[PDB]
């Protein structure tokens, strides 16, 4: 018996192809913010 | 060993400002 196995990425593989995947989250909380839009500030 | 830690270890729950009130 083994817990672990592979992914087999052939490219000859779409629904067995690998996707890359990215997942953004936002720390919404209450410390101040340091990751912001591009919208300019005003006076 | 031990002793009674009586009221200590409170801590400000969130970065938010209130006055005046009981939360």
């Amino acid at each position: 018996y083994f817990p672990l196995q592979s992914y087999g990425f052939q490219p000859t593989n779409v629904g067995y192809q690998p996707y890359r995947v990215v997942v953004l989250s936002f720390e919404l909380l209450h410390a101040p913010a340091t990751v912001c839009g591009p919208k300019k500030s005003t006076n | 060993a031990y002793t009674n830690s009586f009221t200590r270890g409170v801590y400000y729950p969130d970065k938010v400002f209130r006055s005046s009130v009981l939360h």
